[PDB]
DNA sequence: GCATCCGTGAGTCGAGGAAGCACAATTTAACACTTTTGTCAAG
DNA sequence: CTTGACAAAAGTGTTAAATTGTGCTATACTGGGAGCCGTCACGGATGC
């Protein structure tokens, strides 16, 4: 069969003891000499099974023809080692232990049961204080003892034994209380001590004896080693022993009749007793309990009238009955087992069901947490008494190796040790209860027991961590093992390590096509080896696969054949090519390996922007899929070339890239001249020979008659490009001079450069005409504008002809760039003549606010900051001198043309080396009054330096804490999100949402038009929910929207005639555990509608945390991507009306307050001092606007306006953090992250259900119930929209398996355990970790069962069948 | 490792990129032919020697190792198919 | 609460120091109840094991977990004893009482002997505990008579305990008592060395100091066995992102390569085997355990197929001199011998 | 803080006898560092 | 409504591997002797 | 195809030597030692 869904619950004791092959009796793991397991061990063959296959202990079975018998002189039985890795023990423990998982693991579940606390239940569990299970009809303090009533020690002991004193007589001194008499507290026993409590008083140690001969008050002295055997007042007759001793020769015996008396006792015993005279024989005997009524002695005459416990003292031959209870009171995980035992869960539901009623808020949240627990309990089918372990079970000893490394060393895991010590425990205390241990004893090494069975099963959760004795290092329990960032889930399951897998440094391959990389040789023939074994056993390199490799195995043994034999298998296969990080989705693509003499793997320039990977002396991973499927995948979806897009933006990701544009704009630019420029003629002719004369430039702009040209355009007039091309190579033309061209049909008045470049892509493309239709001749190509060919190329030809196009491209621009001149040298970063004269304005102005303070004109705060922003002026002069210095001095300024062609650099770079370095921020954050008037060229000072080295230290540290924050953030989105795929075509849901195109600037206070990029991010291939008439162009219903639709919706809007438009969106998609294909739009990275059973989740989630590493973090920034992502309050919150109304201003020095007045409801708000309202007086404020500037809560939002306003603001105000630091992120995926968040709701009225007020579902499960409630007629549930975090969404999520694997392995874990939760395997995660084909790609069931079959074939089915 | 002549780690990002791909087979592939299916792998070692394709994977090592440690710490996690009969994963070896 | 140890010194703290006399009369009591159990079980013949149990479990009360309607039984039947053995029954209940009382009050003596002992490979309290049941046997075995503290006869029998806890239970691979001796002496001898030639003293010198006997391969082994095994969750390096479980190879599994060859040379095996007749082939498989069972002998194929131990092995000959000769003049399975 | 020699060069070996951590027993730690002790004081002019 | 203790989390690769002593109960190396073949002559 | 003689290979039955495990030491000892520390933020109960 097939597995389907995962189920977990808890294992009760006869399960675990069904599980084991036999119980663990012994601590012993192996010999020491023989290195055989020890019988009844850890390790025992009998137990787990034999160490090898189909081999007995006793070595008598040696074969597989025994197969499935266990043998009669070992008891191992003969089957396959493998079971060794499967088979599990246990361990009986004596005594009940409490699994720590439901203990300390808050809320305490047991706790939760029992109504207990977590402190009790500690005392309790620990044996710090008892419980009572049975009063017994026991009175502590006047008061009754109840049931389930904590009991110190002290308190026990009194309960149970009585009350009893013992008060030490000084030597010497006599008692003035006699053996056997009654006292009161407070009464004087000896001189010298006074009792305190009421009692019987008996005599310890009577030190002299006073026998009373009658014929003579004869006295006799008692030693530690004499024992007196005769009560006080006791008549002895001649002959009769007195006093005892262990040498008879010092034995006292009586010379004559007397009476005995005791005097002078060492010590007083005070017992809170009833002392009955007896005469003959007694009925009962010491240490037994009697109750009122009870015969005693003397055949019935002699009756108990208290409860306690009965003594005989045949000394003083009386029956002394203390009085204490017979209470039943035990600690431990017994006592606790027993309470669950004893719980009934139908009687507790009702219970509480019934105090659910009660309005008390605090008390209906407790009722509803217990009531939650408790139907977990009784849904599942689990027992509480399962909560407490009987039997141990044991691990199978595989995956607690002792094994033997190569020298010799034994290397064993902790769970051995953990085992050992809990083993070594048990036997301990089951030694010490055969021997009548006392209670103190068996009290201690229960506690020990329990504590070990908590470490072995969750080390350091309570108390200190248990660790290897002679180090520190704490022991790895099972916990620990399956939690954490290097637990079973996120090291060996999530993630593996695999097979047919290489590494190696990369190095730049410009003559590779686009789908191809350079595979070396020695690293092809490793990872192929099979194939390469197969090929050579195919022809005559090698007999067989055997030879083969022991051919390859030695490297002067490979011959020539090998290599073709190589080549001949990676015909057509492809390998992945990976880079960590992997960001995005794009970090592993798919290539054509080509086999290169070296070491170094050869990487494709356009792709390295995908890969974020330059040649500095990055790594590279390979892999190499195996099968057909595999291979499929990798060469249709997973190729470089078929991914161009990125599916982030939608924009082109394989674009050219530094020496490309820096190529392509060098031979795109025209030359501008000076020498003329101005000079004005009658006729060309006079222009012309002017130009011979020297007096006007080739490319002055001048002005024939009335026409504004240049010397070029009329010297130089070319019959076509090939003419034109042919006068540049030799060199009576330059490609960046502007010359006359005759070019299909146009007479163009351009540059050879340009004209190259149509040429360039015409050939490219194999069409003119569109090739001509593509690009922009009239200005050079800068990186935008090659980035708009791309997609344009994309939109219009296809992947193939576009990855053609990119690699003429490549190719062009590095000939270009190479054969240009391109260089840098000093002189390159030109000063300008203005920087003098902005340095001295400056210091003047510097002079004059000085002066200024010194007069007391100003204070230094704002002194200091006209000072900063006297020196941001100043450097913003100073950039702008620079930049007009490149751009009329030195057009073709490498620095200058690296910087417009957006190959290198920015302009505050071309600053900091042409123009001042600028102003500089303390470690503290204050800025430095003093800037750094000194660029790079002309070289810092010192202490400039250091002041430099303080930011530059500051913005190092920012980016390695903001990096794993960035990771963080991407691995939550993942897992929020990893179950979000298109499913269906559509789902036919009539929800949308309306994208707005004008914002309300506040500024200005109206609505303005947005940018461009915010547009198309928010409107690029969606689906139009609504016809929209606009510009006399009717877009239906259902028409997914193009960059050309956005572009019209664009101008329409200009035009005024459309405000917002209509579409459809995730967060109004109507698909169970993912979305339509209809809601989600195009896939960005085939600018195409998406394909049925993409994973738009992952992508969304890769898409989202990728550019958190370039978000600056110094409530703005990556941290504010944070905070909104995780719902959490913003400690600046901003304050938002809860109701709409108008709005009036209370402004006084005493207090601030604002007041939003209805037609019958009236709201305060008591606003700070400083605080920045944006409201005035005679306005109307809605419901959740803002009354004063900072961050809205977003759960305040949520409940004052509504889920749609909550949700587009947390969208509005993530995709504003992109769009500040230049990052274009598509708005679909924070959408469907934020659907995601979304998700949940909170029940406030049950109605005709089993729901509790409060309790927390999905939407989509309560909408489901409250339809089905609807169609039989009954009340519905009514449910309020709750937003969460995307950590607590993740870990609310209804597979246990993902959030477990996700973070809160134990929470998750003991939930899922007390629930009996089913998984079934709806997501990505839950089926990467059972190995399964995901739910997604080529494994989703739209596409899965697709069948391909031939004419022939099909033909001859049909005409076999009909 | 190198020194150890060890695989390259899939981690976790680099399933969630074949995940976005919708590779779904490579994925399996590298969860199980490729990294801890014993007998996956070792058949599929053996088709390539031959010639022939790899045989469908199977359930991993891994996913075992987790049932044999969830079942030590005293939790019954059981493998269920359709119609919610349990599912032996181990071919019978651990059953008694 | 938070500390097992100072639990378990407060519980400890609650039973008052045993004076001489005090001590003196509970070792009497306990020695008086001793000598009544054995008069009990001489007189009504039962077990004086069962009659110590009974009376035990009846001291210990019913807070204790043999099934209690047989101690009840047996209760009653020494109860319907007449008087003069109700007196022995007494004096064992009393005894037992004071056994438990002697117990309970040694120990700090216990704990003060056990805190000189830690850092040998078992934690505090499991040397409190193993000395706890040293004490026990004490109290068992300890003689009143002699007019010696309870302390002096005591401390032999909790450090015996401890001692003997130590050598059984603080190695991962348990080690025998008297190997456990002869390591210990082997560290203090090498010790001894050490610090008077101020080196490290070869294995030739501490066998020398050891005795008649030893020599540098016996100390050489003593030592190997000496060796406490490795933890494979040792960290190396600055992160915590390794173990020592990850360098270490798995060489029980049969390896993809060698699965493959095996399955290649079954294969190759069988069609070898075809070119032989039937009842060769079988013979050969049959002898050579190709049948998945221990190699059978040349009489139980024989009987098998009804034939002589002599003709089965000059048929094996035969068939195997065939198979030398297909091979000699295909050399199509050469590759697989190694 | 006893680390393993980088000896590749001479300037190797005597960098780092010449290295200051502040990690160590005893010392800070690499996830438990905050900006206060990464960042560049005025005090380390000339000193570190 | 708020101060406070507790628990959980904080990027990816790679390259880093301190007694002896006596005495009885259990195991096993060393042999000695039948038992069982593996093979060889006899055709 | 069978019918007897040989020469080891393995198993059975003692034999003590080696190894292993339990019992016993009688002046008097009577409550532990190591920590110990530079992080922030966010649930979430725990009380006042
Ligand atoms: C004393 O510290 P070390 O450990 O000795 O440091 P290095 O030896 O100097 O580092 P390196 O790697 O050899 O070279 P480099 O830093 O100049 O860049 C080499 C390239 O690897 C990659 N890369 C570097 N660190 C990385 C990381 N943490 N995660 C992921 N990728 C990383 C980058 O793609 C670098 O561009
Ligand atoms: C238009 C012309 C053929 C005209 C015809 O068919 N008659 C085709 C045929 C072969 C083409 C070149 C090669 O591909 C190599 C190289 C590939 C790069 O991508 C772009 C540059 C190169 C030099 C190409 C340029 C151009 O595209 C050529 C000359
Ligand atoms: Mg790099
Ligand atoms: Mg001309
Ligand atoms: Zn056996
Ligand atoms: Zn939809």
């Amino acid at each position: 069969k097939e597995v389907r869904k995962v189920r977990i619950a808890l294992a009760s004791p006869e399960k675990i003891r069904s599980w084991s092959y036999g119980e663990v009796e012994k601590p012993e793991t192996i010999n020491y000499r023989t290195l055989k397991p020890e019988r009844d061990g850890l390790f025992d063959e009998r137990i787990f099974g034999p160490i090898k296959d189909y081999e007995c202990a006793c070595g008598k079975y040696k074969r597989q023809r025994f197969e499935g018998k266990v043998c009669e002189r070992c008891g191992v039985e003969v089957t396959k080692s493998i079971v060794r890795r499967y088979r599990m023990g246990h361990i009986e423990l004596a005594t009940p232990a409490a699994h720590i998982w439901f203990v300390k693991d808050v809320p305490s579940k047991i706790g939760t049961l029992l109504d207990l606390s977590a402190t009790e239940l500690e005392q309790v569990l620990y044996f710090s204080k008892y419980i009572v299970l049975d009063p017994k009809g026991a009175i502590l303090n006047g008061v009754p003892v109840e049931k389930r009533q904590l009991l110190t020690d002290e308190e026990y002991r009194e309960l149970r034994y009585g009350k009893q004193e013992t008060y030490p007589l000084p030597p010497g001194v006599d008692a003035l209380v006699k053996d056997g008499e009654e006292v009161v507290k407070g009464q004087e026993l000896a001189p010298g001590v006074v009792s305190r409590l009421d009692g019987v008083a008996l005599y310890r140690f009577p030190r002299r004896v006073r026998v009373e001969y009658v014929k003579e008050p004869k006295d006799y002295r008692v030693q530690p080693h004499m024992n007196v055997v005769v009560p006080e007042g006791a008549r002895v007759e001649a002959g009769d022993k007195i006093v005892a001793a262990i040498d008879p020769e010092e034995e006292v015996i009586a010379e004559a009749e007397g009476v005995v008396h005791l005097h002078e006792p060492a010590s007083i015993l005070v017992v809170k007793a009833r002392v009955y005279p007896f005469e003959d024989d007694v009925e009962v005997s010491t240490g037994d309990r009697v109750a009122p009524g009870d015969v005693l002695a003397d055949g019935g005459k002699v009756k108990s009238d208290v409860y306690g416990r009965v003594e005989v003292d045949l000394v003083r031959n009386v029956v002394r009955v203390v009085e204490s209870y017979d209470i039943d009171a035990r600690m431990g995980a017994e006592a606790i087992q027993q309470l669950l035992k004893e719980l009934d869960l139908e009687a507790l539901e009702k219970e509480l069901l019934e105090e659910m009623k009660h309005p008390s808020r605090a008390r209906r949240a407790k009722a509803r947490k217990r009531l939650e627990v408790v139907r977990a309990f009784l849904d599942s089918g689990n027992r509480p008494e399962w909560m407490i372990l009987e039997a141990v079970p044991v691990l199978p000893p595989d995956l607690r190796p002792m094994v033997q490394v190569d020298g010799g060393r034994f290397a064993t895991s902790d769970l051995n040790d953990l085992y050992r010590r809990l083993i070594n425990r048990n036997n301990r205390l089951k030694k010490l209860l055969a021997q009548g241990a006392p209670e103190i004893i068996i009290r201690n090494e229960k506690r020990m027991l329990q504590e070990a069975v908590d470490a072995l099963l969750d080390n350091g959760r309570r108390g200190a961590p248990v660790t290897n004795p002679g180090s520190d290092r704490p022991l790895r329990s099972l916990t620990d093992i399956l939690s954490g960032k290097q637990g079973r889930f996120r090291q060996n399951l999530l993630g593996k390590r695999v097979d047919y897998s290489g590494r190696s440094v990369i190095v730049v391959g410009p003559q590779l096509k686009l789908h191809q990389c350079g595979l070396p040789k020695r690293m092809a023939l490793e990872l192929f080896k099979p194939f390469l074994l197969k090929k050579m056993e195919e022809k005559g390199i090698a007999p067989n696969v055997k030879a083969a490799r022991r051919m390859l195995e030695r490297q002067r043994d490979i011959k020539d054949e090998v290599w073709d034999a190589l080549e001949e298998v990676i015909h057509g296969k492809v390998v992945l090519l990976n880079r960590a990080p992997t960001l995005h989705r794009l970090g592993i693509q798919a290539f054509q390996p080509v086999l290169v003499e070296g070491q170094s793997i050869q990487l494709h320039p356009l792709v390295c922007e995908a890969f974020n990977a330059d040649f500095d002396g990055d790594q590279m991973a390979v892999h190499v899929p195996l099968s057909s499927f595999a291979q499929a995948e990798a060469r249709i979806q997973m190729l470089s070339a078929h991914n161009l897009l990125s599916p982030a933006s939608g924009e082109p990701l394989a674009k050219p890239s530094r020496d490309i544009i820096l190529g392509l704009y060098y031979i795109t630019q025209v030359r501008k001249e000076k020498k003329g420029a101005g000079l004005e003629f009658a006729t060309p002719e006079e222009a012309l020979a002017a130009h011979e004369r020297g007096e006007v430039a080739l490319n002055a702009p001048i002005k024939v008659a009335g026409r504004e040209t240049s010397v070029g355009r009329l010297k130089y007039v070319f019959a076509n490009p090939d003419e034109a091309l042919l006068a540049v190579a030799h060199g009576i033309v330059d490609l960046q001079d502007v010359v006359t061209v005759r070019y299909m049909g146009k007479r163009l008045e351009t540059s050879p450069g340009r004209i190259l470049f149509a040429r360039i892509v015409a050939e490219a493309v194999e069409d003119e005409k569109v090739a001509w239709e593509l690009i922009q001749l009239d200005v050079p190509q800068e990186k935008n504008s090659l980035k708009d060919l791309v997609y344009q190329a994309f939109l219009r030809l296809g992947m193939e002809k576009t990855a053609r196009l990119l690699d003429a491209l490549k190719y062009y621009g590095f000939t270009f760039s190479t054969t240009s001149g391109i260089t840098i040298g000093i002189d390159d970063a030109v000063i300008p003549e203005e920087k003098k004269q902005y340095l001295e304005e400056a210091d003047r102005k510097l002079l004059q606010i000085e002066q200024a303070y010194e007069m007391g004109f100003l204070t230094d705060r704002e002194r200091y900051d006209q000072i900063l922003q006297l020196w941001t002026e100043t450097t913003e002069k100073v950039t702008q001198a620079v930049f007009k210095n490149f751009e009329e001095n030195y057009p073709f300024n490498p620095l200058y043309v690296m910087a417009q062609s957006g190959a290198r650099g920015n302009p505050q770079q071309i600053r900091q080396l042409c123009g001042l370095r600028g102003l500089m921020q303390k470690p503290s954050g204050e800025t430095f009054e003093v800037p750094v008037r000194s660029s790079f060229r002309e070289g810092l000072t010192v202490l400039e330096y250091f002041i430099s080295s303080h930011g530059a230290r500051k913005g190092g540290a920012d980016t390695a804490l903001r990096t794993a924050d960035s990771g963080y953030l991407t691995r939550k989105l993942v897992d929020v999100t990893h179950e979000i795929v298109v499913r269906e075509a559509d789902c036919g849901t009539t929800n949308y949402i309306s994208v707005p195109l004008f914002q309300p600037d506040e500024v200005t206070r109206s609505l303005r038009l947005r940018k461009r990029a915010d547009i198309e991010a928010g409107l690029y291939g969606r689906v139009l929910a609504r016809e929209v008439e606009v510009l006399g162009v009717r877009l239906e219903e259902g028409r997914y929207l193009s960059m050309d639709d956005v572009h019209l919706l664009i101008k329409a809007a200009e035009a005024g005639e459309i405000q917002e438009v209509p579409v459809r969106s995730p967060l109004t998609c109507q698909t169970r555990y993912g979305v339509c294909q209809k809601c989600y739009g195009y896939d960005l990275s085939m600018a195409r509608p998406v394909s049925i059973g993409e994973a738009v989740g992952i992508v969304a989630a890769q898409s989202i945390g990728e550019p958190g590493t370039q978000l600056t973090m110094r409530t703005q920034g990556l941290p504010r991507v944070i905070e909104l992502f995780e719902a959490r309050r913003p400690k600046a919150k901003a304050v938002i009306s809860e109701i709409d109304g108008v709005v009036r201003i209370e402004e006084t020095e005493e207090k601030l307050s604002v007041f939003v007045e209805s037609e019958g409801f009236s709201k305060e708000y008591k606003l700070p001092k400083e605080a920045r309202l944006l409201v005035k007086d005679g306005d109307y404020v809605e419901a959740g606007q803002p009354l004063t500037r900072g961050a809205i809560d977003p759960h305040q939002l949520l409940e004052a306006k509504g889920p749609e306003a909550v949700e587009r603001y947390l969208v509005e105000e993530i995709q504003k953090v992109y769009r500040a630091q230049g990052v274009k992120l598509h708005d679909k995926h924070i959408e469907i992250v934020v659907r995601q968040m979304m998700k949940y709701v909170e029940v406030t009225d049950p109605g005709d259900s089993r729901l509790l007020e409060g309790q927390v579902l999905e939407k989509w499960d309560v909408e489901a119930l409250n339809e089905r409630l609807i169609a039989e007629g009954k009340t519905p549930v009514a449910w309020k929209p709750l937003l969460m975090g995307v950590t607590k969404s993740a870990l609310s999520t209804k597979s246990w398996l993902s959030a477990a694997s996700f973070q809160n392995t134990t929470h998750v874990l003991t939930e899922a355990a007390i629930a009996g939760k089913k998984d079934e395997l709806i997501g990505l995660k839950e089926n990467v970790i059972l190995g399964r084909l995901i739910p997604a790609g080529t494994g989703s069931d739209f596409v899965r069962f697709t069948q391909v079959v031939d004419q022939k074939t099909l033909k001859a089915i049909e005409e076999a069948r009909k | 490792g190198k020194a150890q002549f060890g695989g390259q780690r899939f981690g976790e990002m680099e399933v969630w990129a074949l995940e976005a791909y919708g590779a779904a087979h490579t994925l399996q592939e590298m969860l199980t032919l490729k990294s801890d299916d014993i007998e996956g792998r070792n058949a599929a070692y053996e088709a390539i020697i031959k010639g022939e394709d790899v045989p469908e994977p199977s359930v991993p090592e891994s996913f075992r190792v987790l049932v044999k440690e969830l079942q030590a710490l005293a939790l019954d996690v059981q493998t269920l198919d359709e119609k919610d009969n349990p599912v032996d994963i181990f071919e019978g070896l651990a059953s008694k | 609460t938070s500390d097992p140890v100072r639990q378990y010194l407060h519980e400890i703290g609650q039973v008052p120091l045993l004076t001489l006399e005090e001590e003196v009369e509970l070792a009497r009591k306990v020695e008086e109840g001793m000598e009544a159990i054995k008069k009990l079980s001489e007189i009504t013949g039962l077990d004086p094991d069962l009659i110590r149990e009974v009376v035990r479990a009846k001291i210990l009360g019913s807070a204790r977990v043999l099934d209690p309607k047989t101690v009840e039984e047996i209760d009653q039947k020494l109860k319907s004893l007449p008087k003069e053995h109700k007196r022995y029954l007494h004096i064992a209940r009393e005894g037992e009482a004071a056994r438990q009382h002697l117990i309970e009050a040694n120990l700090r003596l216990v704990v003060s002997i056990a805190k000189k002992y830690t850092g040998r490979g078992l934690s505090f309290l499991d040397l409190i505990q193993e000395g706890n049941q040293g004490l026990i046997r004490a109290v068992e075995k300890f003689e009143y008579k002699r007019r010696f503290k309870f302390s002096t006869y005591a401390t032999w029998w909790i450090r015996q305990a401890i001692n003997r806890a130590i050598a059984d239970q603080a190695r991962t691979i348990r080690i025998p008592v008297h190997m456990v001796e002869t390591i210990n002496k082997l560290s203090r001898t090498a010790r001894q060395l050490q610090q008077e030639l101020g080196r490290e003293p070869t294995y030739e010198e501490i066998a020398e100091a050891m005795g008649p006997g030893w020599d540098a391969k016996r100390v050489e082994e003593t030592l190997k066995i000496a060796q406490e095994p490795v933890s494979l969750e040792t960290p190396i390096g600055d992160e915590k992102d390794s173990f020592y479980g990850d360098f270490i190879p798995d060489e029980h599994l049969p390896s993809p390569v060698d699965a493959a060859t095996q399955s290649l040379l079954s294969e190759e095996l069988e069609k070898a085997l075809s070119k032989l007749s039937e009842r060769e082939a079988m013979v050969l498989k049959l002898r050579k355990g190709l049948i998945d069972g221990r190699e059978h002998t040349l009489e139980e194929v024989g009987a098998f197929f009804g034939v002589t131990r002599e003709r089965i092995r000059q048929i094996e000959n035969k068939a195997l001199r065939k198979l030398k000769y297909h091979e000699s003049r295909t050399r199509k399975l050469r590759d697989f011998l190694d | 803080l006893s680390q393993f020699k980088d000896e590749t060069n001479p300037l190797s070996s005597l960098r780092h006898k010449r290295r200051i951590s502040a990690l160590g027993p005893g010392g800070l730690t690499r996830e438990r560092a905050g900006f206060d002790v990464r960042d560049v004081h005025r005090t380390h002019y000339g000193r570190i």
